[PDB]
């Protein structure tokens, strides 16, 4: 019957690593580096689009930062088409909880149940797991700034500084060194774009290839602000840094 | 027993120049028992405004349905929804309970962003829609505002003048009614301020 | 290599079993044809009973699916009439639930799009068919569509199927050259027959006796297939020209 | 009494209440009935067509809720053109068949007093009656409708087998007339549908003239 | 729905899936547990490549199942979670039916429960 | 039943999706389409490949309507494709119209044929639809937009492009020639240039398929009375309105 | 290649190997036939006395499916139960909602669709039987024959097992030789004659001869078996021919 | 019927709940707690339809400490608040709706104040000063609005309470058999003994 | 080979592998005959056991008042068949007052095993049955096995060297079919024709196990003590 083509994604290999997942990192490490960096008063994303071309349209474009709500906020790497599945489903539970219990939901809870999603696909079903990391970026009053990141093993952590993509590993090395907890937002913002600088493929990093958001309490006393970053003050953060 | 008349409470909704009001009373009882004198019936979502008669469970359910309906809406949009389109989905959520529905009177108020001309509307039980230049009504009082409205009303009220109007056809339906009183707010909707007061009412 | 056991993309973007049942269409080694009239659409086929136990008045590959629709088959014999019998329901369904009677073209589209999951979906394996549909539309006229296993269909001004089509079609070809216009400029039907099988006759090479041709004609408000005897008097017009 | 005929059909429903008839003759089969259809004492339609097509040569005449038997004909229509793609021509014993099958097996949803009528080669005329029940029941001539209940004596003492195409026409226009004058859920134009080998025809006969018979 | 029998036996005896299962608990961060006259104590490692880590916010890897209660483990730790919640689950659904919490044992028995299910139940590792 | 409730697109040692790269192979082998963006107006474009010459290419259709207006075109796998507009045509009222009673804007269209796509990425028992589909449209809110969408899942938004057989050579045509204040008739001038490179044999209004996004047509929508209803934005343009600018060429 | 380990999967030739393959398994059975006459059917069918022990006449192989329709099948006998299982349901169903028997051509259409579906999945097996089979109806006498593949046409004689050539060579001369007709009597005498005839290629066991017939004369148009005096002069005219 | 008050004052909640249960012509019991603890700060009354009562409330409770235990994290009384009115509001339309009537006393420890809900068998939740269920309203929200005061502390709205029950011993018509109080403040909760 | 993987595939001479390997497990079976009269029928079965410590597998069921069998091969589908018979036999009764048709039962068993071998993931049953019964057209004897095939038959033995006993009662047809109104000779007949496909080992009060339906006689299986009789 039909079991000759089955391929059994979700399976143990003899030194007890789930393939399907590791193959599936694999994918994501050739996607575009994103840089998540939380600092005291605010939390920096940072992503690099996948080698653009000069006639795709920038301004009305989103392929690695995406909102969930009002708080939390998502850069991506791997399969876009893979992470917008996934995002539809965090905005509708982070509904499902304001409308539970008329309160914003808490960032973890809202991970947890994203990364629950992605460990059912690599235990049962039989189908393949998403080809997407994620890098968590949100506010609640009970933590405050929260940075996580979950992959497709459904497994997450909690980052002060964090990348993934291609080139984590160099890129998680600089951020080591120069990355200290006493940071405020607009040096962070320096940090986010100077790692991308040093670490991207690219020839010179340019405001056409990146994608830039922050989340601050900038707003009027006591409210957190959500800022995704047009193409116009891409180009001045860049000028203002001293990169081009 | 009769849903629509356990809780008691109304809504009204004026057009003016360049500009909208919605107001509402502040009683939620159980029959002849007065319980609450805090509950508002009017919520907004972005610069929309809807007040919602009726059975107060789903007055407070559909609050919570409409929020989480436009939250979604705006995140997908990337822009706030409109009056004229909000009151479509509206219309599409109670049909879709057309024999299970929710007991309320609903009403949409608010200005189009794009073009700036003001907008009301009504609905039914099962999402009939009502559309008016003039006025909309609802509530257990519906009858006596309804006469309020028709004498008091005339067009092209500047906002100032609105607020008298629409207040006093509140006001005086509301005690003509047992079931609805004790409190009123009144919002006068501009193309970018709204301005929300609080009226003197007997409380009776 | 169970790229080519399923429907699923080669390395090269192709799917040899959609492949494989084109190559199934030509198994039983008969041609067809179609072309329309002014009031008419007439299509033939070849008739061909090798066994001499048969019956062979149940030998038949052309079908008539509703009272305006005739839908002719090539390929073997199974898949002809699981496909014939679909059709039949969708064209009872759809005048039920639509008011009125399914055209041609709407038809076609529907077995193509069922044909199209078939190359798609892994379990359903494609139909080794061509169907050939044929009617007077009430709004489009005389109407020619032709269906294939990769879930291809588009009109017709007249058509060809079978292992020696390629021949049956540059005859078509160079009289639609020469005529200058997109059908067959004649009053009645019955010299509209005679058309098909002259021009058949000359593309394949050989002759025909009554019991070698099939033939359906599809007028307005009625599709129908003709007896042996109404070919062979259709025969003879021909030889007395 | 009537009644509970009209007492099965649903509040506010147009209602059918008729007088119709099929009547087998020496070169066939003759359908007849009124064209009034009413909502309590209102008369919706004074022009209703109440014989109805489900095959070439196999038609029905519809009694009961408006609503039902439309449906069901519908459905009845749909079966014998899908029969008639596969197996040919069908017989009117298949079509009564098909009619009983949904009548019956949903015999407390519906309220539909049909009668089947239709004309073969080798069986000639042939008319079935299906009342309320569900049950079939093969006949020389049927009667249906409210208004039959008064031209019960008026059938059974006319009626004879092997007439012409003008008596059976004569005796459908005089009963049906008798059934319109008493009943006052029947009225209008009386229509006919003549079932026979030469083809189909339809009639209409007028009140200035039936009246007045 | 997905049927496929991944956990099957070879021709040795053995389950080969249940034992690579193993191999992946053998790659885990150490966990320990010492037991005394009056307490237990949960000892975890957790490897040092990860700076830059926020350990406020980040998975503890002790977690509660009731207010008496404590599971620790190692091995893949999304797969954890799954086994965590359905323990404390089961946890306020002991307390709801017996009126009374539950013993470690019977925790213990039901985690384990759990576990064996995935060991011959189709369409799961 | 249907056994096959696995992925049959699964990931390769080297991070590959299979099926989806040789969805793409089969795109590449389609014939070449393409759209451009212009400041009031968009244009979609392809070559109409006949099988046959008895064939009737109007009865055809590779330029589809979705909504009033919102149009589509593709490259690959006709059949994938038509299914698709039937699909998309569906989803626009189920998950939208019959909501908030109005047409959905060209990004949420799009999403949800993206959304279609993926699933025919991840699903049991089926491979990935082997099309690349550009989607052209306007809404009142976002104006005038066109957008990509690959077998993956996967959209882009575009000033202009091209995909199929000469997409590599037609996209660098495009870019000596875009700029943000082009016309409508200056776009469409571009379009019928950029696809003559590409197209080998007759090059004529018959075997040219060509559609817009423009003003609003009221002679088009087939009833008058309602101010606020102005006509479809999407118009196919004639097989005769072609050749007359393939004079002035 | 590998395209004969899985049903529904074409081979580059188009063709469907699994089907064939059941073919293989219907030319090792025993052999069966079938004659149609001037206003009926006949069947009949060769089985193998594999030993003493067998009980005569009561191991019956022949079918009936309704009361007018007769079916007989070489090949996998469990297949072939399983088939006019199928039919009786078909024929049953068709006799509840449109009142008439179920005509024989409609019939045969209703197994066609059947045996065709089983070559559509890799997840079911083809039929491992040719099923010859018809009756009498309002048309008139009809004889059908279904292959593995769904295939099936109406016959004049149809013949199918492991002795099908030897069979239908006597087949087409009764068909030359009777252009007018053959009676329904004379129908049955033949189809002895051709079972022991056909029984030269299998005979290292000797068997037991089995007929049934449906005519509009002699068995009023419904099945019947063929037993007694009727059965014992089919078998003597069948021994005075070999001999 | 059954009598269950609600007082929010300065810095807490007090709870009144009646100690008996009744069926037929028979008083079963005299001592019964019409209350369970939600979470260490929170603390719902109830009363209505036999068996439901108990079946209702318990099921919260389990939920909440699931809660509790999941996110090592106790929910606002508004939270739960909110929780509990949806799954009255989910019930009420369902084969058969629980006949339970609550009050949620609650200490919200990031604001510091006391907050007080009532919420009925509809899933009609308001937020209130004070609050009751059944015949009860009908004597102590006109007591209340005459000597209720915003400012008042505990202890003086425990005398506050007593002017209530007086007045139900006095005027209604079946005997409840007196009260269970419980105080919800910053510290937790605990039960007044001697009332 | 590779055409034996499961029950859905043919092999390219047109066999059946999983069914073929399903009758092997048979062949494996220890011996058991069946035999008839036109007054009785007779199943006589040889036991086997695991060693001298364990007991002996019971080799024959009973189905109904008149009908039974015996079996051969894996006893778990023998448990499974003969459980689907009794409840066959039983719905005869409830619904129509008759008892089933001992032909009928054969019919019933044959397709219940056929659709298990034309399947995916399903597999053939693994045991071969020999029914006896009295209906109302006297004794019956039938041979069910697993491809399907079932077989009415005056006498037969299956399983492992069951040709010695076949062979005995195709020379003793005529002898033993007319033993009719003497049940005790009948079996005698049996037992003598199990006793051809023994090696080693003879018939003791433990091993041998009869069973016996007729005319006047209820389906009744006799054990131990109650067959020394006929050592
Ligand atoms: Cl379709
Ligand atoms: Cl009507
Ligand atoms: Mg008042
Ligand atoms: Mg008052
Ligand atoms: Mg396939
Ligand atoms: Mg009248």
């Amino acid at each position: 019957g039909s079991r000759r083509y089955d391929s059994r994604t979700t399976i143990f290999s003899p030194e007890g690593r789930l393939y399907q997942v590791e193959y599936a990192l694999e994918s994501i490490s050739h996607a575009g580096t994103a840089i998540g960096i939380m600092a005291s008063d605010g939390i920096v994303l940072a992503a690099e689009r996948k080698v653009t071309s000069t006639l795709l349209e920038q301004d009305t474009s989103t392929e690695k930062l995406y909102k969930l709500n009002d708080k939390i906020a998502v850069a991506v790497a791997g399969l876009t088409a893979d992470a917008e599945i996934l995002i539809n489903t965090a905005r509708i539970h982070a509904q499902n909880y304001l409308k539970t219990y008329n309160e914003d939901i808490p960032v973890e809870i809202l991970v947890r149940r994203l990364s629950d999603i992605k460990q059912g696909y690599t235990q049962h079903g039989g189908l393949r797991p998403f080809g997407v990391s994620f890098i968590y970026a949100g506010y609640d009053d009970r933590y405050g700034y929260q940075l996580y990141t979950s992959n497709p093993s459904g497994n997450y952590t909690g980052w002060k500084a964090i990348s993934v993509g291609a080139n984590t590993s160099a890129a998680q090395t600089l951020l080591q060194m120069d990355y200290k907890d006493d940071m405020k937002v607009d040096d962070a913002i320096e940090l986010a774009l100077k790692t991308l600088s040093k670490t991207t493929d690219s020839s010179a990093l340019t405001y056409d290839r990146l994608e830039f958001a922050t989340i601050r309490k900038g707003a009027n006393d006591g409210e957190v602000y959500q800022k995704i970053f047009k193409p116009q003050e891409i180009k001045d953060i860049l000028v203002k840094t001293g990169i081009t | 027993s009769d849903p629509s008349s356990i809780n008691g409470g109304i809504v009204v909704a004026m057009t003016g120049k360049d500009c909208v009001a919605i107001a509402c009373d502040l009683r939620l009882g159980s029959q002849s028992l007065g319980v609450s004198n805090k509950f508002e019936k009017i919520f907004h979502y972005g610069h929309v405004f809807l007040g919602i008669t009726g059975l107060a469970t789903d007055v407070t359910t559909l609050n919570e349905m409409f929020r989480y309906k436009t939250n979604l809406y705006k995140l997908k949009e990337e822009r706030a929804i409109e009056p004229e389109t909000f009151t479509q989905l509206v219309s599409s959520s109670l049909y879709e309970r057309r024999f299970g529905p929710y007991f309320v009177g609903p009403v949409v108020a608010g200005i189009n962003s794009k073009s700036g001309k003001p907008f009301i509307a009504g609905f039914d039980l099962i999402g009939c829609i009502d559309e008016a230049k003039d006025f909309i009504v609802s509530g257990t009082a519906s009858d006596q505002l309804f006469g309020m409205c028709e004498s008091l009303y005339e067009p092209n009220l500047e906002p100032e003048d609105l607020f008298e109007t629409i207040s006093q056809a509140l006001l005086n339906a509301a005690d003509r009614d047992a079931l609805s009183g004790w409190g009123a707010v009144v919002y006068i909707i501009k193309k970018d301020e709204v301005v929300k007061r609080y009226l003197k009412m007997r409380q009776d | 290599g169970y790229d080519r056991h399923i429907t699923i993309f080669s390395p090269e973007g192709r799917l040899y079993q959609v492949e494989y049942a084109f190559k199934a269409t030509n198994q039983t080694n008969i041609n067809s044809l179609a072309v329309r009239g002014k009031d008419c659409t007439v299509v033939i086929s070849q008739k061909k009973v090798p066994d001499k136990l048969l019956d062979p008045t149940t030998v038949s590959y052309i079908f008539c699916i509703s009272r305006t629709i005739g839908m002719v088959v090539n390929g073997p014999i199974p898949d002809a009439r699981n496909a014939a019998l679909r059709a039949k329901a969708e064209a009872a369904e759809f005048r039920y639930k639509y008011g009125y009677d399914m055209p041609c073209d709407v038809l076609a589209k529907r077995m193509a799009n069922l044909s199209q999951i078939y190359t798609q979906r892994a379990y359903m394996r494609p139909l080794g068919v061509i169907l050939t549909f044929v009617s007077v539309d009430e709004e489009l006229g005389p109407s020619i569509y032709k269906t294939d296993p990769a879930g291809y269909y588009v009109g017709y001004k007249a058509t060809a199927t079978g292992p020696k089509q390629q021949e049956i079609t540059t005859n078509l070809e160079n009289h639609f050259k020469k005529s200058k216009i997109d059908h067959i400029n004649e009053e009645s039907w019955e010299k509209v027959v005679e058309f098909a099988i002259t021009h058949m006759i000359d593309a394949l090479g050989t002759e025909f006796s009554k019991n070698d041709l099939e033939v359906g004609v599809a007028t307005k408000d009625k599709f129908f297939t003709l007896s042996a005897e109404n070919i062979e008097e259709r025969l003879v017009a021909i030889a007395e020209q | 009494g009537i009644q509970v005929d009209i007492n099965r059909l649903k509040k506010g429903e147009v209602s059918l209440g008729a007088s119709i008839m099929a009547v087998t003759f020496k070169d066939g089969v003759i359908l007849g009935a009124d064209s009034r259809t009413t909502t309590g004492a209102y008369i919706a339609n004074r022009v209703t067509d109440k014989l109805t097509r489900v095959h070439d040569k196999i038609w029905c005449c519809r009694s009961g809720s408006a609503a039902d038997t439309q449906a069901i004909a519908d459905i009845v229509q749909y079966h014998l053109e899908l029969y008639t793609s596969q197996y040919g021509t069908p017989s009117t014993e298949t079509a009564a068949s098909v009619f009983k099958e949904l009548c019956y097996e949903n015999k407390d949803n519906l309220t539909a007093g049909i009668i089947v009528a239709g004309y073969d080669d080798k069986n000639k005329g042939e008319v079935y009656t299906i009342p309320l029940g569900g049950s079939v029941h093969k006949l020389p001539y049927a009667i249906a409708g409210s208004g039959s209940t008064f031209i019960y004596g008026y059938c059974d003492k006319n009626f004879r087998e092997n007439m012409s195409k003008e008596e059976t026409v004569d005796f459908i226009k005089h009963s049906l007339s008798q059934a319109i004058k008493w009943d006052g859920s029947s009225g209008g134009v009386i229509r006919m549908v003549v079932l026979t080998a030469a083809g189909v025809e339809r009639l209409i006969f007028y009140p200035d003239e039936y009246e007045q018979l | 729905g997905y049927d496929r029998a991944l956990s099957i036996f070879s021709p040795d005896g053995h389950i080969f899936q249940v034992e690579y299962a193993l191999e992946a608990v053998k790659r885990g961060t150490c966990a320990v547990g010492v037991k005394g006259k009056n307490c237990v104590v949960l000892g975890c490692e957790r490897r040092s490549t990860l700076k830059l880590q926020d350990t406020r916010i980040t998975p503890s890897k002790v977690s509660k199942i009731d207010s008496h209660v404590v599971l620790s483990f190692s091995g893949l730790n999304a797969d954890s979670r799954i086994l965590i919640e359905k323990a404390r689950v089961e946890a306020q659904s002991h307390r709801l039916t017996l009126e009374d919490p539950v013993t470690v044992e019977y925790l213990t028995r039901y985690v384990a429960g759990v576990q064996q299910r995935y060991t011959q139940s189709g369409g799961v590792r | 039943t249907d056994r096959y409730s696995f992925s049959l697109t699964t990931f390769s040692p080297s991070g590959k999706l299979g099926q989806i790269d040789y969805a793409l192979t089969a795109v590449k082998q389609g014939v070449t389409s393409l759209g451009i963006k212009a400041t009031n107006g968009v244009v979609i474009a392809t070559e109409k490949k006949s099988s046959s010459p008895l064939a009737m290419s109007e009865t055809l259709s590779k330029v589809s309507l979705l909504t009033p207006d919102i149009g589509a075109v593709y490259s690959g796998m006709g059949p994938d494709y038509r299914v698709l507009v039937d699909k998309s045509r569906k989803v626009a009222h189920t998950s939208y119209k019959r909501i908030y009673g109005e047409y959905p804007p060209t990004k949420l269209l799009v999403s949800e044929v993206a959304k279609i796509m993926q699933e025919a990425t991840q699903s049991g028992g089926v491979r990935p639809f082997g099309v690349s589909l550009l989607i052209a449209g306007h809404d009142e809110f976002n104006g005038f937009s066109l957008y990509q969408v690959d077998p993956s899942g996967s959209y882009f938004p575009w000033k202009a492009t091209a995909i199929g057989k000469g997409s590599v050579a037609a996209k660098t045509f495009l870019e000596k020639r875009w700029n943000d204040e082009l016309e409508l008739e200056d776009a469409i001038h571009i379009a019928l240039l950029t696809l003559k490179e590409s197209v080998e044999g007759e090059f004529n209004g018959d075997t040219i398929e060509l559609a817009i996004i423009g003003d609003e047509n009221p002679d088009l929508l087939g009833y008058t009375g309602i101010p606020t209803d102005k006509g479809p934005r999407f118009r196919k343009l004639t097989s005769q309105e072609i050749n007359d600018r393939l004079e002035a060429l | 290649t590998g395209y004969d380990l899985s049903n529904s999967v074409f081979s580059p030739d188009g063709r469907n190997f699994q089907v064939e393959y059941a073919v293989k398994a219907v030319e090792n059975g025993t052999t069966s036939i079938g004659i149609k006459c001037n206003d009926g059917v006949v069947f009949a069918v060769e089985k193998l006395i594999t030993s003493k022990l067998l009980v005569p006449q009561k191991n019956v192989k022949i079918q009936v499916v309704d009361r007018h329709i007769g079916c007989v099948y070489s090949g996998l006998i469990p297949d072939g139960r399983h088939l006019v299982n199928r039919g009786r349901e078909e024929a049953a169903s068709f006799k509840k909602l449109y009142k008439t028997p179920i005509p024989i051509p409609a019939f045969a259409d209703r197994l066609g669709q059947y045996v065709q579906a089983h070559t559509l999945y890799n997840s079911v097996r083809p039929f491992g039987v040719s099923t010859i089979f018809g009756g009498v109806d309002k048309n008139g006498a009809h004889l059908y024959m279904l292959e593995p593949s769904g295939s099936y046409w109406g016959y004049k004689g149809a013949a199918t097992g492991k002795g099908r050539q030897s069979a239908k060579a006597e087949l087409e001369k009764l068909v030359d030789h009777h252009p007018e007709g053959l009676s329904a009597r004379e129908a049955v005498k033949q189809a002895a004659k051709i079972i022991y005839l056909a029984h030269e290629d299998n005979k290292e066991k000797d068997f037991e001869l089995e007929i049934s017939w449906c005519s509009l004369s002699e068995t009023n148009g419904l099945h019947k078996f063929v037993k007694g005096d009727l059965l014992q002069e089919a078998i003597d005219f069948a021994q005075k021919e070999i001999n | 019927m059954d009598i269950i008050l609600g007082i929010r004052v300065q810095d807490s909640v007090i709870l009144a709940s009646s100690k008996a249960v009744t069926r037929g012509i028979s008083v079963l019991k005299d001592s019964d707690d019409k209350t369970r603890q939600l979470s260490p700060h929170t603390l719902m009354s109830f009363a209505g339809e036999a068996g439901d009562t108990v079946q209702f409330a318990e099921y919260i409770q389990a939920n909440i400490q699931l809660y509790s235990i999941r996110e090592d994290y106790e929910l606002s009384p508004q939270a739960v608040s909110s929780f509990v009115r949806q799954e009255l509001a989910k019930s009420i339309r369902s084969r058969r709706p629980y006949q339970v009537n609550v009050l949620i006393g609650g200490y919200d420890k990031k604001k510091n104040k006391p907050e007080l809900y009532q919420i009925d068998y509809l899933g009609t939740k308001v937020e209130l000063p004070y609050g009751a269920h059944g015949y009860s309203g009908f004597y102590t929200f006109s007591l209340l609005d005459h000597h209720y005061r915003p400012d008042m502390t505990t202890e003086e709205g425990l005398d506050l309470l007593k002017l209530c029950v007086q007045e139900l011993e006095k005027r209604m018509p079946m005997d409840f058999k007196g009260v269970i109080v419980k105080i919800v403040d910053k510290d937790g909760i605990r039960q007044v003994d001697d009332f | 080979n590779n055409y034996d993987g499961d029950t859905v595939t043919f092999s390219p001479t047109g066999r059946l592998f999983q069914v073929e390997y399903a009758l092997e497990a048979i062949k494996q079976g220890s011996v058991t005959v069946g035999l008839r009269s036109n007054t009785h029928a007779v199943l006589v079965a040889l036991k086997r056991n695991a060693d001298e410590l364990s007991s002996y597998q019971k080799k024959i069921i009973k189905c109904d008042e008149h009908m039974g069998l015996s079996l051969a091969g894996l006893a778990p589908d023998a448990r499974v068949l003969s459980n689907y018979l009794r409840q066959q036999c039983n719905y005869s009764s409830l619904v129509f007052n008759r008892k089933l048709a001992v032909e009928r039962a054969g019919h019933l068993l044959c397709d219940k095993a056929q659709k298990n071998t034309q399947s995916y993931g399903g597999r053939p049953y693994g045991v071969g049955l020999l029914i006896i019964g009295y209906d109302k057209s006297g004794a019956h004897l039938l041979e069910f096995q697993p491809s399907g095939n079932v077989t009415e038959l005056y006498g037969t033995a299956i399983g492992a060297r069951s040709q010695g006993a076949k062979t005995y009662l195709e020379r003793t047809l005529d002898t033993f079919i007319k033993i009719d109104g003497n049940p005790d000779e009948l079996i005698k007949a049996g037992v003598e024709a199990i006793s051809q496909s023994l090696r080693d080992e003879s018939l003791t009060v433990d091993n041998l196990s009869i069973a016996i339906v007729g005319k006047d006689t209820p389906f009744t299986i006799y054990d131990g003590e109650a067959v020394a009789k006929y050592i």
